């Protein structure tokens, strides 16, 4: 709900690809070396199917 | 409108966030919840605008 | 074929296989049997081929038939010996 | 009856996982210690790191120990220590294996975007494939009961589940749980019941993860692979040479970082073997697992999780995988300052004494110990050392023929290396040939330039026969020549014509040659008179030969000395007759279309020679003097702030809209500017007086400075206007315009206000250019990245359709025609002709044939061209659907390499491109390549038929359009925003402007057509270097589009599975081997789809070319899943292996290796 309408309505593509927007609507303990290449693996290459592998995941 | 997203009600929840948004590990205390919102702004040691 | 080089792809198409046949020619010169055709002048092997290629000889048919013509001198001439060794393991 | 067992050619390479086993078979031995090299002696330790029994021998030939020394046991081992004694270098190829206790989950399969090892097993990644691993959360595997198989149970789940059943569903946690929950997997009955499942009774509601697993299990389980490989039992050791611990100076090791890494394996390895044999506290034993899960996971890509540290460094650890994810040094190499050389030919470059003598050091030692002097190799070595005079005589013979190709720093275009031949200079620079300095877009400000020696015989060859300067004669972007005389050999035979009256004048005649004579004996001038003299012409028709003809024309002394420079050809006179600016080109040009090669060279470098010389004998120079001020300056300027103050009064009283006087005004400045830059002109132009046998006449200024500008030599109107004139409107850093230009100029006063306004148009000039600079780069690479695979094959196919080409006409309302976008160009089919006849079929259009196409009046423009677009070629591109723009004059050799040329001239004007309904620039340029939809994208009628609302806002909703007509119905979506173009009731076609705006290049292509759309494309491309002034031809823009469309999409029912967008490749050769195979009707019908640069260079074969340009870790990983083989046909994935190039000069071995390949 919140993660994947926030992110799929936002990212449209957030033209320059705005890494640091949507890093910060994400809920958890922050500042992780861990959730950053979950990110930049989503947004271009395979694109709009790719989004539709993000929520799935 | 603020008021109306935020979570925290008091004090210590305040604290408490601030302390889990800073340092994301070890449970928040009251000792370190508080000594280190206090040590972000209102310490010489640790915030000085000169 | 100094400059061009041009003159010489007309004759054979693709100045790619012009490199290569130029070249073929070149390795022949440069180590082994040399005999050039067209006289030397103090020119590399490098444009010694390319300035037969220009004349009208040495092609890559030409090669080929004089390089089957080798094969027929050194084998069928030298079977002597060949034959010989047929007889060695029976 | 082959079958050999050695290390002989390979035609392709394969990519797949690696069993415990197939690791086992790479290994030399197995590593059990941490340790590495001694604390005193510095010698390898027993079973460590770098052991000497395992992987190799630290010195050559002997042993560890020193029972052997010598050859005499070079394959036998030694027997205090089993060290086989052969080379060091056998230290630098062997591998090794560590045998891990409990399982370990490899880094990659694991958490690498889709779940490998979770999509294949169906679960999540960082959520349940996690906690269940981690000794967290037990897992079940397979249950019949209660329990289904593949859910997550806690530790009270767990012994509640296995209270109420248990001891008929056991099922541990962590990796061996998730081992054998792969290992029990069945693809092959599961990839059976899910085609079952996943096809009944379901729409588009299912449909997509259904036909992506089942092709994804489909794929794994064809592969040959196991998933049982998929987490590692057994880590390989990478070779001890390729991450050694050298000794730097005086002490001071320097080792890698992946033997930290090993060792800290090693290390949690061993104790987490040594806690299963001694008391097994479940919390210690499952802990030292997780640590060797982060260790191994850590050796094998750090990325990725927090990032392992130590090593005293802050900096992390470079992994495996760090090694691998992201130049080319070369002997026989070097470089230096370049210099004019003037005195050079035009095949010839300055290489300096000593320079050369380092370069062709191994060549002169070969000819010295040949001829003799030298009695060995070694002599030859001492007596270049010791430059000893004979020495120098022997190197003239080394570079006799031997060519060399220069380079320049920049490499743009093709042109950035040329080779030429070595001409000893006394000297420590390196000198050019001027008419080849444009080439490398190359300046003397202190730029320098490398120099490499063509070793091969064949690179000779190479060097003389493509690389050479003489063979690029005219641009590969353009038919336009490209050595084209530049500033001081125009500016020489500017001043050999410009025909001035009297002075020393008269006219009287002689004979071409003998004018020579006149010249240097004084008494005549030399731009006189005009004059008379008896030219000698030569022409040729029909049957070529040569005709003379001999006349008396009115040329001038400069003309008439020229012309004997002029070839046998040519018109003659005629091209002397005009003057020294752009022409100057054109006669190089038509030289070459109608003389050849050679005798276009001998001619350039004679207009070279000549220009150079008569322009010392002008002495033409630039004093203060030289750039006269108007008189109606101070005029002008008075005249425009009038108006100005007038506006301003105006503004003072209401009156004129204040809101945009700021406009108006900047016009009345404007227009003031170009006053003083019309009088300027008009001044600085004509001028002078003479006196003509009775006086009183007018010409032209000879005023230096307009003889550089009316000549090209670097010098345009704006820079004289800004010269004597007055530097217009000047830009402010919030991007407006100030209100109060620059009144005065560098020839007078610059007062420090002005000048501090100046400061920010040259800051921005610069930054802007050294961001345009790079992002042209920017753009070449994907350019390159997508088209560098492409090259003219199979000879010449069949085919006729092809773009209809017309001249690009804006004058429909601004009349600006261009008709020569028709050049050799092969025909489609007899395209007509106002009676009959004419154009054959497949006749490429001549360069005098061109000219034939205005024999035929301006009623024929348009005419049917077969180009790269088209052409029903396969994995290639048909010689004659191309052209021939090269620098050679003829069609393309079969076998080119159109890609890389046609990327390289497209993204060569980059630099000279100005970033921003008219976007414009070099961001214009990206945005049509990529293919991107607009911010307000139009919409078109796929369907002709009658355009009716469809519910007014009934949604949802926003307007509804319903074009119906002859059968079935379409509902388009307009959301309220933006208005319309058609009323109710009236009939539309398939394909009309229903929007009228920006055009998506998406929906041309897909409804419009695909001629419309590349049509759209290059006529789009080019009209942002129209305004920038850069020629460069369409066949290039037609190369990258062609690739550009490489994929489509298939819709109906064939062997192909419907949903798979697959490239027409493929499909084409597919669909014509079913027609004619079995049955049509097994096959479907495909549909071009429009795909970005970006998004066309994703998709490849090869997975190693896939693995250069774009993110390794992916590729090598999916690509590592299905047993996948490259095999091998590609340019780039071909180069990094280091081999011949499927093209050029290669081309016919990967031809004949390829045939060879089809025994099997
Ligand atoms: N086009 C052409 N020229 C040949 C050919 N063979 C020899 N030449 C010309 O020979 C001239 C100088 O060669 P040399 O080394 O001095 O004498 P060489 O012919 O015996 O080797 C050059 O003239 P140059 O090129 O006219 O000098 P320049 O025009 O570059 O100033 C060279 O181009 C050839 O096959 N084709
Ligand atoms: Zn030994
Ligand atoms: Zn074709």
């Amino acid at each position: 709900q919140s993660q994947l309408k926030l992110l799929v309505t936002r990212g449209k593509e957030q033209g320059y690809l705005t890494y640091a927007e949507v890093n910060d609507h994400l809920p958890e303990d922050i500042v992780d070396s861990d959730q950053i290449e979950d990110i930049i693996q989503m947004i271009n290459d395979m694109g709009i199917q790719v989004m539709e592998e993000a929520p799935d995941a | 409108e603020t008021l109306r997203v935020d979570p925290t009600n008091d004090r210590l929840s305040a604290l408490v966030e601030i302390y889990r948004m800073m340092r994301p590990g070890e449970p928040p205390t009251r000792e370190a919840a508080e000594s280190l919102f206090e040590n972000l702004f209102f310490s010489e040691d640790r915030y000085d605008l000169s | 074929a100094r400059v061009t080089v041009q003159d010489a792809v007309e004759k054979i198409g693709n100045r790619f296989d012009l490199v290569l046949v130029a070249a073929r020619r070149a390795r022949q010169m440069q180590v082994g049997g040399k005999d050039p055709l067209v006289p030397e002048e103090n020119d590399k092997t490098t444009v010694i081929a390319l300035r037969e290629i220009e004349e009208g000889l040495i092609n890559n048919q030409i090669l080929d038939v004089r390089e089957r013509q080798e094969q027929q001198e050194q084998e069928a001439a030298e079977l002597q010996a060949v034959t010989a060794i047929a007889e060695g393991r029976r | 009856l082959k079958a050999q067992t050695k290390t002989e050619e390979f035609d392709a390479i394969k990519i797949a996982l690696a069993s415990p086993d197939m690791i086992r078979s790479w290994s030399f031995g197995e590593v059990k210690k941490p340790e590495t090299i001694n604390y005193r002696t510095f010698k390898p330790e027993r079973d460590g790191l770098f052991c000497a029994r395992i992987f190799g021998p630290v010195k050559d030939y002997e042993c560890l120990c020193g029972k052997y020394k010598r050859l005499k046991h070079r394959g036998v081992i030694c027997e205090k220590c089993g060290v086989e004694v052969t080379q060091t270098k056998v230290r630098r190829e062997r591998m090794g294996h560590i045998e891990l206790a409990s399982p370990t989950a490899h880094i990659w399969f694991l958490k690498s975007l889709p779940s490998r090892i979770g999509l294949l097993l169906d679960m999540p990644l960082r959520d349940i494939e996690r906690v269940l691993y981690f000794e967290s959360y037990v897992v079940i595997e397979g249950g019949m009961t209660n329990l289904e198989r593949q859910q997550i149970l806690t530790e009270e789940q767990y012994l509640d589940a296995l209270e109420e059943f248990g001891d008929e569903f056991d099922a541990k946690m962590g990796a061996e749980a998730i081992q054998a929950l792969l290992k029990s997997m069945d693809l092959e009955q599961e990839c059976e019941q899910l085609r079952e499942e996943l096809n009944e009774t379901n729409s588009e509601t299912k449909r997509k993860k259904l036909t992506k697993r089942i092709k994804l299990l489909e794929a794994f389980v064809q592969s040959g692979n196991k998933p049982e490989w998929m987490i590692l039992t057994v880590l390989p050791v990478l070779p001890p040479d390729l991450r050694p611990l050298v000794p730097l100076d005086g002490g001071r090791f320097a080792t890698s970082d992946l033997n930290d890494l090993y060792r800290r394996v090693i290390n949690r390895n061993n104790r987490l073997k040594r806690l299963l044999d001694l008391a097994a506290p479940d919390i210690i034993v499952r802990n030292e697992k997780r640590m060797l899960q982060e260790a191994v996971d850590a050796l094998l890509d750090n990325g990725r999780r927090g990032r392992a540290i130590t090593g005293s460094n802050k900096r992390p650890l470079k992994s495996l995988a760090d090694m691998i994810k992201g130049g080319k040094r070369v002997d026989y190499s070097g470089r230096s300052v370049i210099t004019v050389g003037p005195y050079l030919r035009l095949h010839q470059c300055g290489l300096p004494k000593k320079m050369a003598l380092e370069l062709f050091k191994p060549f002169i030692y070969g000819k010295l110990e040949l001829r003799g002097l030298a009695t060995t190799i070694k002599a030859a070595k001492k007596m270049v050392e010791r430059e000893e005079a004979v020495v120098w005589d022997i190197l003239d013979e080394v570079i006799r023929e031997h060519p060399v190709l220069l380079n320049r720093a920049p490499t743009l275009h093709r042109l950035g290396i040329q080779a030429f031949e070595p001409v000893l200079i006394e000297g420590k620079a390196i000198q050019l040939h001027p008419l080849v300095c444009a080439a490398y877009n190359a300046d003397f400000d202190g730029d320098q330039m490398a120099v490499h020696v063509p070793l091969t015989l064949e690179a000779q060859l190479e060097a003389r026969a493509l690389m050479m300067s003489t063979n690029n004669i005219l641009s590969p972007a353009n038919g336009e020549p490209i050595i084209v005389p530049s500033q001081d050999v125009v500016l020489g035979l500017y001043y050999m014509t410009r025909d001035c009256v009297n002075a020393k004048g008269e006219g009287m005649v002689l004979t071409g040659p003998k004018e020579a004579e006149r010249l240097y004996r004084s008494g005549l001038a030399s731009l006189h008179a005009r004059v008379k003299v008896r030219i000698t012409e030569y022409e040729k028709d029909a049957n070529g030969e040569l005709v003379a003809k001999t006349s008396l024309k009115d040329t001038t002394v400069g003309r008439a000395i020229l012309w004997m420079i002029v070839p046998k050809g040519l018109p003659y006179s005629i091209v002397n007759q005009a003057l020294g600016k752009k022409a100057i080109s054109k006669m190089l040009n038509t030289c070459y279309r109608i003389l050849g090669l050679k005798p276009t060279v001998i001619f350039a470098d004679q207009i070279m020679y000549t220009g150079f010389a008569y322009a010392a004998r002008s002495g033409a120079s630039v004093g203060i003097d030289d750039m006269v001020i108007p008189e109606k300056k101070h005029e002008i300027i008075s005249e425009a702030e009038a108006e100005v103050a007038e506006i301003q009064e105006q503004f003072q009283s209401g009156l004129v809209t204040a809101g945009e006087r700021y406009n108006k005004v900047i016009d009345i400045w404007a227009a003031a500017n170009d006053r003083v830059s019309k009088a300027m002109m008009d001044n600085l132009q004509t001028e002078t007086v003479i006196n003509r046998d009775g006086q009183e006449e007018k010409q032209v200024s000879f005023n230096s400075i307009y003889m550089m500008a009316d000549s090209g030599a670097r010098g345009s109107a704006a820079q004289i206007r800004q010269l004597a004139g007055m530097r217009g409107l000047m830009a402010k850093p919030d991007g407006s315009i100030i209100e109060t230009p620059i009144t005065a100029n560098f020839r007078e006063g610059l007062n420090v206000l002005q000048y501090f306004i100046s400061t920010h148009g040259a800051r921005k000039g610069l930054a802007d250019t050294a961001l345009k600079t790079a992002n042209s780069g920017y753009l070449t690479r994907r350019l390159v990245d997508v088209a560098q695979d492409l090259v003219v094959t199979e000879d010449d196919c069949g085919t006729h359709e092809g773009i209809m080409m017309t001249p690009v006409i804006e004058g429909g309302d601004v009349k600006e025609p261009l008709r020569d976008r028709v050049l050799g160009r092969v025909t489609a089919e007899d395209v007509l002709k106002p009676g009959t006849a004419d154009i054959l079929v497949p006749r490429n259009t001549l360069l005098h044939e061109q000219w034939c196409d205005l024999l035929e009046e301006n009623s024929v423009d348009a005419v049917k061209v077969r180009s790269v677009v088209s052409c029903d070629t396969d994995f290639g591109v048909c010689a004659h659907c191309y052209g021939r723009d090269l620098a050679r004059g003829h069609i393309i050799n079969k076998g080119e390499a159109i890609g890389v040329i046609a990327a390289q001239s497209i993204g060569e004007p980059g630099t000279q491109l100005t970033m921003r309904d008219i976007t414009g620039g070099l961001p214009r340029v990206a945005d049509l390549f990529e293919a991107r939809r607009p911010k307000e994208p139009a919409i078109l009628a796929e369907i002709s038929g009658i355009v009716s609302f469809g519910k007014e806002t009934k949604g949802k909703r926003r307007l509804v359009i319903t074009p119906v007509d002859g059968s079935d119905p379409y509902e388009e979506m307009i959301p309220k925003w933006r208005q319309l173009n058609v009323f109710e009731g009236e009939r539309v076609e398939r394909g009309d402007v229903i929007s009228d705006g920006p055009e998506a290049p998406h929906d041309i292509l897909r409804l419009r057509g695909v001629h419309a759309v590349t049509r759209y494309i290059v006529n789009e491309v080019q009209d942002v270097y129209r305004l920038q002034g850069v020629k460069i031809n369409d066949k290039h823009i037609e190369v990258i589009v062609r690739q550009m469309l490489r994929k489509a999409t298939i819709v109906n029912a064939g062997s192909s599975d419907f949903l798979e967008g697959e490239q027409v490749e493929y499909s084409r050769v597919k669909i014509a081997n079913r027609e004619l195979e079995a049955n049509g009707k097994v096959g479907a019908t495909y549909s071009r789809d429009l795909l970005g640069i970006t998004k066309a260079s994703l998709a490849t074969e090869s997975f190693i070319s896939a693995a250069s340009f774009q993110e390794t870790t992916r590729v090598l990983t999916e690509a590592a899943v299905a047993g996948k083989r490259d095999e091998l046909r590609g340019l780039k994935e071909n180069v990094i292996v280091g081999r011949l190039i499927p093209a050029g000069t290669g081309y016919a071995y990967h031809q004949d290796r390829m045939r060879r390949r089809a025994a099997g």
